[PDB]
Order: C-alpha cells, then structure tokens, then sequence
C-alpha cells in the first residue's frame, strides 16, 4: 500500500517506520514584489530547517541513515514502557509528547557517544 | 476582431487617396508592470475585381518603420497617428489599374506568425477613372 | 521570388465529399504556409497557419499538412457554408486560388 | 547478464535551460557596473572536445534577459534625479544669430515658492513645438520628464553575464558559424566576454568583429520582415563631432533642484556630423555585397537605399557621443547599386535632448548639455539591413535586442544535471 | 547504425590508379576508424588498412603500404550525434591480380581492444 | 591529463566516469540594487539544486559516494545494450537521452531498496 505524505500519522510507530522515505522526499521539495519576497523567505527557511536535521544526523554518526542504531542505552526514566506496548500500540505523535522533556538530553548523549567512538577508531587504526 | 476601415472613394487618374485603418482601440493606456512583447506589423493589401490578392506594404506601428512593395515604385506611404490606434495608407499618382478593394490585416498578438493575418478589415473599394 | 502553384483552380463536389487542395512551392519553405477562406464580398478568414495548425474557431472538418515543398488543405465532409475561394499564403505571395462549388 | 544499475554523481551531461544571470565588471555609470562582482583575472575557458551542440541565436533568452536588464538599470539610474515638470511652461523663443537651435526665455520658479525668475535657455529644434513666438517642450503633452543626473555616465562599460553555480555557458568557436545549426567546436565558460551595451541604430558601433570572413545572419533571410544582422570582419572607422562650444548654466528651480540649461555658444556655430573613409566603406560594402550573393544569386544586382520612413530613431544612425544624442543622416552610406561583376563621406547629424531612449511612452529623459566640443571615435563593426519586400537592402532597426543578439549569438545557457544511472556488474553487500 | 555508400564499378586497366569513395551518414564520422578490405579472385579476403578521421592517423598492412592512398575529409555536422563524412582510397601499381570487390568498414568501438575492427560495412565496388 | 570542467563531455562513459570530482567541485562554487537581487536569487538557486541531488543520494544509501553500487537489477526494457557497447561506445549525453523515460522509475526503485535494506540491518543487529 502507498498511504501518502503523513499517511501513517495515525498508524502505529512500527507501521510508520517502514514509510520513512515518504516523509523524507517532501521535506525539501514539497508534496521585489510582495509574493517575490514572500517566496524567497520560504525557500531559505526550508533549506535551514533541512540542514539542521542533517546537521544532527551528521554529529550522531547517522548521516545517510533513515533508521540509525546508536550506543546510548535507553534510560527507563524517559519512558518505562515495554517494547511491544510502544511499536505496536503508540503513534509517533503520542510518543513525541511523552518524550518531550527528555528529548534535549538524548540529543547530547548521541553527540559525545560519536566523538568518543571516532576518537576510539582513530586509535584502532594507529597500528 | 475586425479592423475598421474608411469608406469607399472615387478618384481621377493622377490624384491621391488615403485609406485609414483603426487597428487598436486605446487612447492613453499602455504602460504595464511587466515588460510587454513587441507588436505585430499592420499589413496593407489590395484585390482588384476578379484578380488575386496583392500585398502592398507593412508598417510597424511602434516606430513607423515600413517596407513597401517593389512594384509600387515609391507611390505608397503608410503612417499612423500619435496614439498609435489608427493606420493610414496613402497612394499617390493613381492610375486605372489601382482600382481595387484595399484591406488592412494583422497577425494575432498571441501568435508569433507575423504573416498569418488573423485580423482583417471590411475592405475599402477604391475606383480610379 | 517564390512561386506557389495551387491546384486545382476550381472543383465541384456534393455535400459530404472529401475535398483536397494542393499548393506546390518552387523551393523549400519549411512550414511557412497559411491557408485562407474568402467568400463572395467578404474578407478572407485564416484557416490554417504554419502549414498544419488549425486556427481557433474554425470547424474541425478542416485540416492541413505539408513540409518542404508539398502542401495540402483538406475539407472532410463538405458543407453548404464552405462555398468560397481557398488560397495558400507564403509570406507576401499567394496561391492563385481554388473556387469550390 | 548480471547487470545492476549504479549511481554516478558528476557526469558531463546538461540540458537547455534559462536561469537568472548576474553581472561582472572590472563616476558611477548607468549600468551600475560598480555593483557587479569583480571579473576574475584568470578567465577559465574549458574546451569541449568531440562535443557538438545545437545553437539558435534567435531563441536565445540571454538576449531577452539582457534587454530588460538594461531597461531595468536605466530606470534605476533616474529615480534620484530632478524632475523637470516645472519646465513644462510656455516658452518665448527666437532664432540664434538654418534656424535649428533656438533661444528660449521663460518664467521659472525660484527656491522660494512665491518668487519667479525670467531665465533663458537654448534648445534644439527637435525639443520644442509651437502654440517672439510661443513654444513648449515636446514631451509635455505625453509624458513627465526627468533630467539625467549629471554625474552618471552613458559610457558603455564591458559587462560580463555569468551563470549561477550548477549552470554553464557554451561558447561557439566556429569562425564561420552563422545564426543557427550545430557548432562543431564548442567550449564552456563561466561568464561571457566583455560586452559593451552600446545603444545604436543601423550601424553597430564598437562591437565585436568576425574572424575570417564577414558573416551575415538572419532567421529567414527570404523573409523581408526579418532584419539582416551583418557583422564585419574589418572595422570601418567613423569620426563624429559636435563642434559648437556649448556652455552649461545651472538654474535653481527649487530647494535642492537645479536644472542645467544650455547657456550660449562660445564662438562659431557649426553643424554636427560624422566622417567615414569612402575607400574603406567602399571595400566593406563590397565584402557585404559578396556574401549577399551567396543567398540571392551570382547574377542578381544588389542595391542599397536609405530608409523609407519611420521615426527619427530608426531613419537615422541614432547613437550617443560624449553624452549627447546624435541622429545622423545615412543617405550618403547606402546609395550604391552593385552589378554581377583623401576620401571622406560626411553625414549631417542633428542633436536632440528630450529622448525617450527605448520605446517607452511615458518616461522621457532630458540629457543635460555637455560643456566643450564633443568628438568621439568609434568603429562600425556591424550593420542592420532590411531587404525590400533586383534585391534592395535598406538600413533600419529600433528593437534594441538585435544589438544584444549581435554579441550574444556565440553563447547559450545550459543546466548541469550530474546524476546518472547506468548498469554494470556491480552490487552491494548485505 | 548508418549507411556507408560507395562509388560505382569503375573498370580500368593495369598501370592506372582508381579512386573509390565512401560517403557516411547516420553516425558521427570522426568517432570511428574507416577500414578498407578487399576480397579478390585468386586469394580470399585481405585487410588493407584503416584511418582515424579524428586523429588523422593511418595504419595499413605492409602488403599495401607503398600502394594505397588513404585520406579523409572533415565531417559536416547534421545533429549533435550525427554527421556526414567521406573516405577516399587509391591504389598505385594496379595489375590484374588486384581485381575484386572492395569495401569500407566503420570501426567497432571508440575504446577497448576492438576499436578499429571492421564492424559496419558498405556495399562493395568492382574493380578491373 | 586534466581536461577541465566538462572536459570529457564528448568522451566515452568510461573515460568521463574517472573525472567525476572535476564536475563535483564546480557544482556549488563555480569554475536592493538590480544586480543585488539578481545575484541573491542565483545564490539560493545554486544551493537548492545542490541539496536536491544530495537528497537523492542520501535516500539511495549513496551519500558521500561518487560511484555507488546498488541492488536494483538492470531491466533490459530500459536499454537492451551490451556492457561493452555502452561504457566504451556511448557518451553520457547520449545515454541520458536513451534513458530519458525510464529515469523516474529507477529513482523510485533505488529508494525502497534502501529503506528495506536498513530495515533488514535493524533486524541483523537485533541480537
Ligand atoms: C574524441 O573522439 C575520438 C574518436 O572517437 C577519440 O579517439 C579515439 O580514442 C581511443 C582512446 O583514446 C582510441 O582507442 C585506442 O586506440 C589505440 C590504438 O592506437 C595505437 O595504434 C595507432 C596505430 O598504430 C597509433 O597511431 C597510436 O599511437 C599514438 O599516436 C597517435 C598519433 O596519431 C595518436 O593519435 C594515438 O591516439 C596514439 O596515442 C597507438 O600506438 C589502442 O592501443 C587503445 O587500446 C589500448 O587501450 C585500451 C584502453 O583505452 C585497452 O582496452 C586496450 O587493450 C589497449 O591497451 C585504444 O583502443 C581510438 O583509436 C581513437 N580513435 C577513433 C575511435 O577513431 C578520442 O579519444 C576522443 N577524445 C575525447 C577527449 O573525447
Ligand atoms: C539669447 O537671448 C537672450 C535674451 O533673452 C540674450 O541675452 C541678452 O543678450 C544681450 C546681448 O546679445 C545682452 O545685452 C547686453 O547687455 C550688456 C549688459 O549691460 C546692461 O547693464 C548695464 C549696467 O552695467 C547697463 O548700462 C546696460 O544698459 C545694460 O542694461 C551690455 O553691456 C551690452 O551692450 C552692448 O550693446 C550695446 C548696444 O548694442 C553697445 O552700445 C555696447 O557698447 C555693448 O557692445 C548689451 O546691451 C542682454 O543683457 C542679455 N540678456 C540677459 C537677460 O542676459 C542671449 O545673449 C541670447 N543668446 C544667444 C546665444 O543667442
Ligand atoms: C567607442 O569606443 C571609443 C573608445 O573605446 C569611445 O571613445 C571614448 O569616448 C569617451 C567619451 O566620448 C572619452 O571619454 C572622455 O575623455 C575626455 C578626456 O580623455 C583624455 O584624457 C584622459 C586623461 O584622463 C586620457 O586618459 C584619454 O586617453 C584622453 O586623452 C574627457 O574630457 C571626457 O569628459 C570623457 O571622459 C574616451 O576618452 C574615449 N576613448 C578613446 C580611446 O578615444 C567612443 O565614445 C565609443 N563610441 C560610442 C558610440 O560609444
Ligand atoms: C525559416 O527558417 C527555419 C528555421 O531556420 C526553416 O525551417 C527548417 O527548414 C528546413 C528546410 O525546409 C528543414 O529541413 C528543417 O527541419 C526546418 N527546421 C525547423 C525548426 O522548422 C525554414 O525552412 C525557413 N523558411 C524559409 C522560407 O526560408
Ligand atoms: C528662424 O528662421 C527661419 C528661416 O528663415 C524662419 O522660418 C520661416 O518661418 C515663417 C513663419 O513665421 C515662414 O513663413 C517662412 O517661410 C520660414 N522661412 C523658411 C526659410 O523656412 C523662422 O520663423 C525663424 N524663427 C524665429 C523664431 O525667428
Ligand atoms: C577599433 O579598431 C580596432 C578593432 O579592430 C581596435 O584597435 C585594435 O585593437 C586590438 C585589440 O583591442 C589590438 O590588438 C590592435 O593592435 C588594435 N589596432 C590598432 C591599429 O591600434 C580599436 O581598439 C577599436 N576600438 C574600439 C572597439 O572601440
Ligand atoms: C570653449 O569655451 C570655453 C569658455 O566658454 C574656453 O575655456 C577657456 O579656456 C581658456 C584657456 O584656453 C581659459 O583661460 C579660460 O579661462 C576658459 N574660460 C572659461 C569660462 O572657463 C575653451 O577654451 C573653449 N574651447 C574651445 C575648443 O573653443
Ligand atoms: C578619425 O580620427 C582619427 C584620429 O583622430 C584619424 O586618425 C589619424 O589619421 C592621420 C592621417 O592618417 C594620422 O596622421 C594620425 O596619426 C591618426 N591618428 C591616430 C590617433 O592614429 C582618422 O584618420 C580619422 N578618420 C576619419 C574617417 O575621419
Ligand atoms: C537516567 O537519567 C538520570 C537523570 O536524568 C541519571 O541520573 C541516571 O544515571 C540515568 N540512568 C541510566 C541508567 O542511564
Ligand atoms: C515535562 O515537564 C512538565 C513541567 O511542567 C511536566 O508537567 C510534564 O509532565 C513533563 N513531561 C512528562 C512526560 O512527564
Ligand atoms: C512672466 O510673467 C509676466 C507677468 O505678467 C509676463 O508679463 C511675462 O510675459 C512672463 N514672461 C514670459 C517669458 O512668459
Ligand atoms: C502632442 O502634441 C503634438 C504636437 O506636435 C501633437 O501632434 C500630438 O497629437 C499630441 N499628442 C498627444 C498624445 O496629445
Ligand atoms: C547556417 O549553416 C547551416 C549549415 O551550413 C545551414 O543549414 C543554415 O541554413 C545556415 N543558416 C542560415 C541562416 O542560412
Ligand atoms: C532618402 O533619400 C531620398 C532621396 O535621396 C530623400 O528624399 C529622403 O528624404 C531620404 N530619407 C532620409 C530619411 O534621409
Ligand atoms: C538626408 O540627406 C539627403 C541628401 O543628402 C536629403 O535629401 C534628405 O532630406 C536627408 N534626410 C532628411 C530626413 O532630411
Ligand atoms: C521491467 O519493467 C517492466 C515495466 O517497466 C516490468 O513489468 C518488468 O517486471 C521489469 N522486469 C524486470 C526483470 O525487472
Ligand atoms: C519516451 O516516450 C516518447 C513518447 O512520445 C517516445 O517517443 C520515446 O521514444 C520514448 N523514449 C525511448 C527511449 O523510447
């Protein structure tokens, strides 16, 4: 099936996670007059917001990945939910709300876990 | 749209005649916000009774540039008024064979076929005798 | 300098017949040919421009084709209102005309 | 066989597109060349071996883009300048001690709004119309009028059009390349050569010559309604001068508003004119008449006549010399009939001041008078003929984009599309 | 993927020279060599030589080096990837041993190990 | 040899494929006045067209690659040409014309072949 842009918004986190490229395509293209400056401001805004998400993927060792596995172990303080009660029960919309507070913390952990990982790889290849 | 021409005329051999042709309907409106494309030339043609259609000259209403037919021998002049809404065709030294119905034709502004006369006038019968 | 040979000079057909008129050029003119229809006591009307492009408002029974030197104007299913003189146009030179009856 | 597609990023392939170009250059001139990016001192021209591209100078969008850019820069360079609408008042004019230039006195507004002043100024005939005799500036009943700022220069400065990143420009190295067709030798450049935006009529001035032989270009040369763009290979020199020693006189017409009027002539009153070498113009007309036979016949006779009508801008060699807009009679250059098989020509040029520049009806410009004696030297490197619908060719013009087309034929804008998918016996792992 | 038409059957006599044409179309002429090969009565087929229209380079067998005049014009471009070319061939000391059918052949590829291989042939010309 | 920007435009697909970085460099740098807004519009256009090509490389698992090998098998309907008659006969210009129609189809196949590949890799590392 082909649900469309945000088609799986109401589907479960597991279902939507197979339709990632759907939302990844339309993030950069889409699904001195008044309109002239109004459009230019939007064309620059789209690029800035895109490169910010790409910037975070880059410093997490996830550049080029849609599904990216990391080294940060899941702190149960963030959410003490079982695996089967998340990917087959919740929607990404609900999940983003429940992890609203802890999102900024995870973003830092994913960063130093990458600068230490490549610092280690620089030593693994020092022989 | 049809072009408005002047009424018929009768002239002696050796006299002159002026055929007007209102090709536009403006007065003091033309500047826009975007740069407009060039205008199409106003062509003047005649057809003698029972003869073929004969091209005489075209006249650029923007700057007045003209290209008169060879076989006219400089006996024809084509101008336009200041408002550039009315063309004029003057034929000097009229002879008998100049008796014909004189038309003005213009291509369509949307099209780029300068000779595809989409617009025509009702004709002006000129008789020299 | 160019010479347009239009043939035939006159023809007659019944209501519903297929009528074709040809214009031959003395040398290559690309697709720069226009077809006109002129009735008695009226100014010509543009039928086809650029050899094969039907003008807006002209009934679909008309059609034109040609390139280089051989051109043609066709009236599929002749009607009563089609009685006129048809001639091709190459710049300032016209064909000698065809009187349909 | 075992063939999987593989992705290649950076493949030499392109498409015909049209993008927004930007300028590059090397007092402020009307063409704001100071606002352009500096022309790089190392101009990279890459030659495309084996490549053969189709060109069509008559569809080129660079021309249509340049033409509105100049118009756009012209309008930009007149906003801050003074408006001469208070000059649209009744003039009392007398001849000057034939009858071309006048001597006109009017009541004018001073810097105080309740005081007048009876000032006088000289005006060329072409700038006034009747009603001491009572006259009036030509533009008053059609358009407002704006005095050109006397610090901007009308000097053609070499402008280079550059394409953005990810686009390119394709030159045409073919020494005998006419208008359209497939250019055998092609190269790619980032910007065009130094194009001087010379506004001219009939005679293409100071432009770029043709190598080898003199070329002739046209869409349909069999179509009489298409201007022939003939490009010389050897330049014929033309010398123009207004010899009157004019003087400029400031007239305060308001707070901070000064109209520069023509004061008086200091010395002899003479005619403005242009000289061309009659010998060099004879041999250049011959080179033109030669390539004219290749399209019309070795036996037919080629005749040159002057214009057959129109406005002053198109019936005369219209151009600009040291800041003043000349209008030269050319009947002395196109008066020859050619069969199958010290010298100087002099052209009577008039001078105008109320000029509408392009074809805009609503935006007139007063060119302030230039002090001193004006003389300029320039090459006529091209021509704009028009055959009569014996094949006779007469000069003409008007549409300023033919001027730009005479220098932009060599170029074309293409869009680089570097993603290419092609099969090989390659596959990735698990 | 085009035609390589040749001249007619011009039958002369020993001592003279014969010039055979080969006019190309439907393909970029300068991108492939032009091979010349003959099949005479008395032997089988014999490869004479090829010439590179782009580089102007010529390579021919020692059995015909001092006999063959091999020249090419310059292509007249038709489209971006089409042109029209012409390849010429002459023979010096002509005899009756050289009587046979002669052809021109377009090279196979633009690179690799079979660049000049006679792939696309003409129609043949009958000599003396 | 160093042919220059688009130097191998008339060379064979194999020859040009070794000169990819040549064309890759000058894709982003190059080889309220009138010019001011005219230049700003071009500087934004160059970035948008660049990130679109990078966006496609990213969702094909090719981010960072110049020559990228995939999993989509070559359908002979697209072009029934032999390997040696392509890389040693044709120019990339000719090739882009012959594959004009099928280009949009391949671009989709290269996308889901990557979202299924990483979905599979998420399972390979689930142990
Ligand atoms: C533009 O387009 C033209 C025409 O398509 C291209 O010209 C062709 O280039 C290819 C590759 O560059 C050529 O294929 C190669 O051919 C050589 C054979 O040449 C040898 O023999 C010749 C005759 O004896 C001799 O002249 C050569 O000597 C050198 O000097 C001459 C002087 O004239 C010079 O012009 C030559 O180029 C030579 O450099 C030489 O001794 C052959 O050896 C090659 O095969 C080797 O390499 C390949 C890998 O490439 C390998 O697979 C093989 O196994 C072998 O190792 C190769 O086949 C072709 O002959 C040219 N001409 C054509 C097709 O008509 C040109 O390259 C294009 N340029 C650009 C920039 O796009
Ligand atoms: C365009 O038209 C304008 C007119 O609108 C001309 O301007 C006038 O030009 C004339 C000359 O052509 C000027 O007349 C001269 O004025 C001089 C100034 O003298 C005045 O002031 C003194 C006080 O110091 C008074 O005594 C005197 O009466 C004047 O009122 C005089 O010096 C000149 O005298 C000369 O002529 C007389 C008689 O001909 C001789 O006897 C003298 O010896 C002497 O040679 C002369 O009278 C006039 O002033 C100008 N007007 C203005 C407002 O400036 C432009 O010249 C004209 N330009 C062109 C190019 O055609
Ligand atoms: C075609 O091109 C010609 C040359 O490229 C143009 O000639 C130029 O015309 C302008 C104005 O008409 C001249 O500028 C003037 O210069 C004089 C003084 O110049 C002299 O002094 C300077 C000292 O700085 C010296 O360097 C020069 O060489 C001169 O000796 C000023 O008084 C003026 O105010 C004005 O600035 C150019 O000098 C002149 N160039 C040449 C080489 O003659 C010609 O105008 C062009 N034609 C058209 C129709 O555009
Ligand atoms: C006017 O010019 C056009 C384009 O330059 C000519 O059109 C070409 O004509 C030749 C010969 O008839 C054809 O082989 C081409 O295919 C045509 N190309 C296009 C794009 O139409 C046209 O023939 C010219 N007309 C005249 C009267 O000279
Ligand atoms: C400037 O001189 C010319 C030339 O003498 C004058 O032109 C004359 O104008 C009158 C009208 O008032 C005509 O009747 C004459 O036929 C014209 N003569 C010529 C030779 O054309 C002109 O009037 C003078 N202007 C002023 C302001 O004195
Ligand atoms: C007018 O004449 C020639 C153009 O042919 C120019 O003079 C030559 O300019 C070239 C390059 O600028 C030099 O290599 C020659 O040495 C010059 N010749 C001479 C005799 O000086 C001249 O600059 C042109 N003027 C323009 C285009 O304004
Ligand atoms: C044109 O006229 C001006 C004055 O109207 C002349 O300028 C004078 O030049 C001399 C030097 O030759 C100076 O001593 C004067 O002071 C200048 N006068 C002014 C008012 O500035 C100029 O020489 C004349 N030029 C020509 C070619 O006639
Ligand atoms: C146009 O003007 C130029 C320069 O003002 C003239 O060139 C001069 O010609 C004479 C005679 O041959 C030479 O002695 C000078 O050396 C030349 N000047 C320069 C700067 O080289 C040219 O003759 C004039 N041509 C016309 C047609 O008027
Ligand atoms: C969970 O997070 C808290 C603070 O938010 C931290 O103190 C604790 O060590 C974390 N536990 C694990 C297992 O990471
Ligand atoms: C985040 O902090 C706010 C503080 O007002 C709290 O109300 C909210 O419950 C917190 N989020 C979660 C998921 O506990
Ligand atoms: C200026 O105004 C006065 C007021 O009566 C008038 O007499 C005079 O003729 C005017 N001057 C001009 C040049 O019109
Ligand atoms: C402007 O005045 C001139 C006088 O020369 C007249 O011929 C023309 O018709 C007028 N034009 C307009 C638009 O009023
Ligand atoms: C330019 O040259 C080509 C080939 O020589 C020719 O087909 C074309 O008609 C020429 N252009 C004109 C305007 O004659
Ligand atoms: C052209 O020449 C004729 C006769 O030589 C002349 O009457 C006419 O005024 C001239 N036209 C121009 C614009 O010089
Ligand atoms: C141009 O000059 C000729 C004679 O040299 C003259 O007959 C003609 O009238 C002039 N042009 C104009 C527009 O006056
Ligand atoms: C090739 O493509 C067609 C449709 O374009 C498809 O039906 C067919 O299955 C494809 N074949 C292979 C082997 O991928
Ligand atoms: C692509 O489709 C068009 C449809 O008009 C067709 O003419 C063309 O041949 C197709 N492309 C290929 C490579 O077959």
């Amino acid at each position: 099936v082909f649900l469309g842009f945000l088609g799986a918004a109401g589907s479960t986190m597991g279902a939507a996670s197979m339709t990632l490229t759907v939302q990844a395509r339309n993030l950069l293209s889409g699904i001195l007059t008044v309109w002239g400056i109004k459009q230019l401001q939007a064309r620059v805004l789209a690029v800035e917001r895109y490169l910010r998400d790409q910037q975070l993927l880059g410093i997490w060792g996830c550049s080029g990945k849609l599904i990216c596995c990391t080294n940060v172990p899941w702190n149960s303080s963030w959410s003490n939910r079982n695996l089967s009660e998340i990917w087959d029960n919740m929607t990404w919309l609900q999940w983003d709300k429940e992890i609203s507070n802890y999102t900024q913390i995870i973003y830092g952990l994913l960063e130093e876990s990458q600068n230490q990982q490549e610092k280690n790889e620089q030593d693994l290849l020092a022989l | 749209v049809q072009l408005v021409q002047s009424g018929a005329a009768v002239r002696k051999p050796g006299a002159s005649v002026t055929v007007s042709c209102k090709f536009a309907e403006d007065d003091d409106y033309s500047p826009y916000w975007v740069n407009p494309a060039p205008e199409h030339f106003i062509h003047f043609l005649r057809q003698a009774p029972g003869q073929q259609l004969e091209w005489l000259a075209w006249m650029n209403p923007t700057n007045g540039a003209v290209n008169y037919a060879w076989y006219l021998n400089g006996r024809v002049t084509a101008t336009r008024d200041r408002s550039m809404t009315t063309a004029f065709l003057e034929v000097k030294s009229l002879r008998s064979d100049d008796t014909a119905v004189y038309y003005c034709a213009r291509a369509q502004k949307r099209g780029r076929s300068e000779w595809a006369y989409a617009h025509w006038g009702q004709g002006t019968p000129v008789v020299v005798s | 300098d160019i010479q347009m040979t239009q043939s035939p000079s006159s023809l007659s057909a019944s209501l519903g017949d297929r009528v074709t008129i040809t214009c031959q050029a003395s040398r290559g003119i690309g697709k720069d040919l226009n077809w006109y229809q002129q009735k008695a006591g009226k100014a010509p009307k543009l039928l086809v421009s650029d050899a094969s492009t039907l003008e807006g408002g002209v009934p679909s029974r008309f059609s034109g084709s040609g390139f280089h030197q051989n051109f043609s104007l066709t009236i599929s299913s002749l009607q009563a209102e089609d009685v006129a003189t048809y001639f091709c146009q190459q710049y300032e030179t016209f064909g000698q005309g065809t009187k349909v009856d | 066989e075992n063939l999987w597609v593989t992705v290649y990023y950076g493949v030499p392939v392109w498409k015909d597109a049209e993008t927004t170009l930007f300028c590059a250059s090397d007092k402020h001139n009307v063409w704001a060349t100071h606002a352009c990016v500096p022309t790089d001192p190392n101009p990279q021209e890459i030659h495309l071996e084996n490549v053969t591209e189709e060109f069509n100078m008559w569809k080129n969008n660079m021309v249509e883009q340049m033409h509105t850019d100049i118009i756009s820069l012209w309008d930009q360079s007149l906003k801050p300048c003074v408006k001469l609408t208070p000059l649209c008042v009744t003039l009392q004019c007398t001849n000057v001690t034939r009858g071309e230039l006048k001597n006109c006195s009017f009541n004018m507004t001073t810097e105080l709004r309740d005081k007048k002043q009876k000032v006088y100024s000289l005006f060329y005939r072409l700038d006034v119309v009747q009603i001491n005799k009572e006259y009036r500036l030509i533009n008053c009943n059609t358009s407002a009028i704006t005095q050109a700022c006397p610090k901007v220069s009308f000097e053609p400065i070499p402008i280079h059009y550059c394409a953005p990143a990810g686009f390119a420009i394709l030159k045409c190295k073919d020494k005998k390349f006419n208008g359209t067709g497939p250019c055998p030798s092609v190269s790619t450049v980032q910007c065009t050569h130094g194009i001087k935006p010379v506004v001219s009529t009939q005679l293409l001035l100071n432009g770029s010559l043709a190598e080898e032989e003199v070329m002739i270009r046209s869409e349909n040369i069999t179509n009489n309604a298409k201007n022939i763009l003939v490009q010389f290979n050897t330049p014929v020199q033309i010398n123009c001068t207004r010899p009157n020693n004019n003087t400029r006189k400031s007239i305060r017409i308001g707070p901070g508003q000064a109209f520069y009027a023509t004061g008086d002539i200091i010395g002899d009153i003479r005619q403005a004119h242009c000289n061309v070498s009659k010998a060099t113009w004879n041999e250049t007309l011959g080179k033109v008449v030669k390539q004219l036979r290749k399209h019309f016949g070795n036996n037919t006779i080629i005749r040159f006549a002057n214009s057959s009508g129109g406005d002053l801008e198109v019936t005369t060699h219209s151009f600009n010399c040291g800041g003043e807009f000349f209008y030269c009679n050319t009947s002395g250059l196109f008066n020859s009939t050619w069969i199958s098989n010290n010298d100087s020509i002099t052209l009577p040029c008039r001078i105008k001041q109320i000029i509408n520049m392009w074809q805009r009806i609503g935006q007139a410009m007063y060119a302030p008078p230039i002090q001193g004696v004006i003389r300029c030297v320039s090459n006529i490197t091209g021509l704009i003929l028009t055959r009569d619908g014996t094949e006779t060719f007469r000069p003409g013009g008007g549409d300023m984009r033919d001027n730009w087309r005479s220098e932009l034929y060599k170029y074309k804008v293409v869009k680089i599309e570097p993603l290419g998918v092609a099969p090989t016996r390659c596959k990735r792992r698990v | 993927q085009g035609q390589l038409v040749q001249s007619g059957a011009t039958t002369t006599k020993p001592g003279s020279s014969v010039k055979i044409s080969c006019k190309t179309s439907g393909y970029r002429f300068n991108f492939y060599h032009i091979n010349w090969i003959r099949q005479t009565a008395g032997r089988g087929p014999e490869w004479m030589g090829w010439i590179s229209p782009y580089s102007g380079d010529k390579n021919l067998a020692p059995a015909f080096q001092d006999r063959v005049n091999m020249t090419t014009d310059t292509e007249v471009p038709v489209t971006s990837f089409t042109s029209t070319g012409a390849a010429y061939m002459e023979i010096r000391n002509l005899t009756s041993d050289d009587t046979g059918t002669y052809f021109c052949a377009k090279g196979l590829l633009r690179d690799g190990s079979s660049t000049w291989l006679p792939y696309l042939w003409g129609q043949g010309t009958l000599l003396t």
